[PDB]
């Protein structure tokens, strides 16, 4: 990560956590191929959110 | 500006080669067209050192003396310093001469290339405040879109060049028509020649054979 | 979009809420429950004009079809007017599939030339046909038999083809498109007409349907398809 | 004057390639003709430094020391001052020399190119009153019309050149006729050759190999 | 004859309705063998209509497998690479599966006379 | 949302929040099909529960 | 369940909860046969974690 | 990055040559496409000294004076030392001159090539701590994937060049179409020429005809 904001004071305790957004990767439609990569990505996002919580 | 989307570019290429419009990459024609458009974008990026690809960045990550710049076409120059203090250029040395000296922490004086996407700097920085003081003059790779609604990170006035290249490749692949491929290639080559001849990285008044290196 | 699909009275979208399939089936894409009523009615003009399945004439003037109530409809016409009404039927002529004796080579179509006979449609109404003191200017110079049809071209054995809707032209006057002293469409007034319809598409097999689902009449005297041959690069529809 | 509209140009191109004129971009051939006309306008703009494209403007917006000029084909010169006091031309420097000096607010002395559509000026202005004193000698991009009733921002005496180029591309795409495309391209090239040979940004009396750079 | 599917009214004895609904009444699939040089050791492509079950990265949404069966008229391009002075095709089947071949075409190129025999 | 219950005291601050049920859309016991409706429904239920939490 | 540890103090309340691990059962590979058992197992994992939360 | 898989590249090649994408290498065309993709990867590796192939490594194993480097395209330089002390380059000698001296344990001074994948160093190291002090500047082979889900150890921006080469070879083998093979070869050669002209192992400012050999 790269900070581009205002100059922080000396030795500011910067804390970074992970927060998976609650959003869908992609809507599957009529005739769309079943994407194993998409299924794995959705399951991984669910796992990420569960681990964060 | 950058307002052309991947589905619109695919549709433009499809109408130029002679196919029906599509609404999504659900059929084989649109899938192959999307792959061809990505290939054409990469080819156009490789064609020239475009102003929308040239930039100055900092290293993504640092190993002891090796800084990783990710996926960039090439690295032109390396500088040390800040904007409020000025930037000093580092001297390029080949790998054998670079390895002939001790690798110790300090302020960078020389640099070399290490494998893919990595620049080794000696002396190397050990703290983040020193690592962020190095400027890399690189030529970025073109960002490839993945879905229909993805906005292409390319100015709208090179979309016709990308379309000509994608249409050449689509005439080769989808149609197997050498005459149409040659015609689209002629369009693309003429367009690229004019664009490269007219849009250079320096002005005509600044184009000179004399560069002031120094007096030492 | 020739269907009017309602789910418990709620109108559904032709491509967002359902799918019109090639096998006489409708596939529902949205969420529904058991016991709901799905009604699929014939609406040739789409969801915009659900009453477009029948045509009403008032004094030989085609009217907008009102919404029927309990199998019965009312008109705001003057007493003594003659009313003709009936149900539209679907007329289709399908050409044989053209493959240029090749099952793999693409054929990019360029143009379709349609030769139409309009001698039955070049007749107009005269001032002696006025009934019950109607608007004489609405009836006079009006074509007795309107002529217009739709041209659909399908490729690769698929039924998701490209359609040119009104090839004879508009039935009303448009700026920069209509001509003076000739009733619209002005392509109908020529006894024999040749229509050049650009149909740009690529496929190993192509086919044309000349169809209609209104009170309009057509008489195709001939057709010709122009195409060029490409490589064998067909992979499928998905 | 500038009285030609996008629908009229599309209808002219369609009538030249053999299609019926339309009243809107509703069918595939009209949509393809509109896209081809936009591409031809871009091509004609890239073919030359036209007088209807060369102009002097100010920056659209400013970051601290980078001025954004939007979408322009090229930047020729940068000047500081006003018309009531005169304009002093800045000296162009490459990025490495530009970054070698401290970046501080002041009156501009040197400039360089940064990424796409941006000029970095050092020293840089910090107030709007100082920012509006910088003149950029740029070559504009051609304004592409979007709907049928849009008036093309091009004089009507270049509409024939645009039509020839659009007809070349339309013979490539729609007709698939190499011979027709070649004939239209010959017409376009001959027209453009005469236009560029007769239309230059200096007079014959002013065309000289000597320019006075004053005794530094 | 194979684009027909089962509906919810065909459920018997309270079976699993989801296993029956959108299931093709008449499955369509066959085997294609190509035979060279009058020898019976031909090369076989086994399931040309596709899998009868859902596969990742191969099946499509909202269409029952095989999805090539749902098109009323289908053209299949089976690549059959081989060398022989004589070639022949067998469209066969040994299951409850149905097929209706409406036509076929073979693409081939000619090479000059270098056959020696099977052994 | 209509309320048909007991008498409510004057100026009662009724709050309505969303709470996605924790249940299966439907069990997959078939192998001949997979509906985009089912896919999107499961993903949407997951996302809705994540947002509510 | 069984216990094998140290002797607990006088009538200490032990209260066992459920904690579904945040991990994927199978990573679906490219072109793999669709597994209804795996689909149901993943959905059930998500439902169990949601119910415990 | 390196995220492209062998099955994905095979499917891309199949779609480009006109075959249906597969999910496994089960049929003859998929097997032929996999073999062609491996051959094209090797061909692209032989085409240039790519930055993703050039590296500095140590020997896999040692015989008395012969260090085995496995399967590498070529060995450029050999150095002795450590990073904290510096690396001294060894002098290359032909095999006859190398064999003219006694082979005894010590610190390496000269090296030569022995058979395939082997470098003989005289004097040679006898302990592992001395063996690990030798750096070999080699050009690696391209790692060929073996199964469908193998990730190709090549950056994603060269996958289209590999696809062009594989499509040329597949047009030769499967389609037996010389014209399509020539078209794909033209695409591959043009892109390869641009890549080799633009992505070199030294910078333009570092490209010099003078190299310092120090006053022996």
């Amino acid at each position: 990560l790269t900070y581009t904001g205002a100059a922080l004071p000396s030795n500011t305790p910067v804390e970074i956590r992970r927060k998976t957004p609650n959003s869908i990767i992609q809507l599957v439609t009529y005739g769309q191929k079943l994407s194993s990569n998409l299924w794995n990505s959705e399951i991984d996002r669910n796992i990420r959110w569960r681990e964060e919580v | 500006p950058k307002t052309t989307t991947f589905i619109q570019l695919v549709n433009k290429c499809l109408e130029n080669i002679g196919e029906r419009p599509v609404i999504s990459f659900n059929n084989s024609v649109a899938r192959k067209a999307a792959d061809t458009v990505r290939d054409a974008i990469t080819d156009v990026s490789y064609s020239y050192d475009w102003s929308w690809l040239t930039t100055s960045i900092i290293a993504n990550s640092w190993i002891n003396e090796r800084a990783d710049l990710g996926d960039v076409q090439s690295v032109k120059h390396v500088s040390y310093g800040s904007s409020s203090d000025g930037y000093r250029e580092l001297t390029f040395t080949d790998e054998r001469t670079f390895d002939a000296a001790k690798i110790y922490p300090g302020v960078g004086q020389v640099f070399t290339f290490n494998e893919y996407g990595g620049v080794r700097i000696n002396p190397y920085p050990e703290t983040v405040e020193e690592q962020v003081k190095y400027k890399f003059y690189v030529v970025k790779e073109a960002t490839l879109p993945s879905v229909e609604i993805d906005v292409i990170n390319i100015p709208d006035r090179f979309i016709q060049l990308i379309t000509y290249n994608a249409c050449t490749q689509l005439s080769i692949s989808h149609l197997d028509d050498a005459q149409a491929s040659q015609m689209w290639n002629s369009k693309y080559i003429d367009q690229l020649s004019r664009l490269r001849a007219r849009e250079r990285n320096t002005t005509q008044s600044g184009a000179n054979m004399f560069k002031f290196r120094g007096t030492r | 979009n020739d269907l009017y699909v309602t789910l418990d009275g709620t109108l559904l979208t032709p491509n967002v809420d359902y799918i019109k399939e090639e096998t006489g089936y409708i596939y529902l894409l949205s969420t529904f429950s058991t016991g709901q009523t799905l009604k699929i009615a014939s609406s040739p003009e789409g969801n915009t004009t659900p009453n477009s399945w029948y045509t009403v004439y008032v004094n030989n003037i085609r009217q907008v079809s009102p919404t029927p109530s309990a199998g019965t409809f009312t008109l705001g016409a003057t007493n003594g007017d003659i009313i003709n009404w009936g149900v539209n039927y679907l007329t289709i002529y399908t050409t044989p599939q053209f493959l240029w004796n090749s099952l793999g080579n693409f054929k990019r179509t360029q143009h379709a030339y349609l030769f139409l006979d309009n001698r039955d449609g070049v007749g107009v109404y005269v001032a002696s046909d006025v009934n019950n003191g109607q608007d004489i200017n609405q009836l006079t110079e009006l074509y007795r038999v309107p002529i217009n049809f739709n041209l659909s071209v399908m490729y690769n054995n698929q039924l998701d083809g490209s359609t040119s809707y009104d090839v004879m032209g508009y039935d009303s006057m448009y700026w920069d498109e209509g001509v003076f002293d000739v009733s619209s469409p002005y392509d109908q007034y020529q006894p024999y007409q040749t229509l050049k319809i650009p149909i740009t598409g690529i496929g190993y097999a192509f086919q044309m349907l000349i169809w209609n689902h209104s009170d309009e009449y057509f008489k195709l005297g001939g057709y010709q398809i122009i195409a060029k041959q490409k490589g064998k690069r067909h992979i499928g529809r998905y």
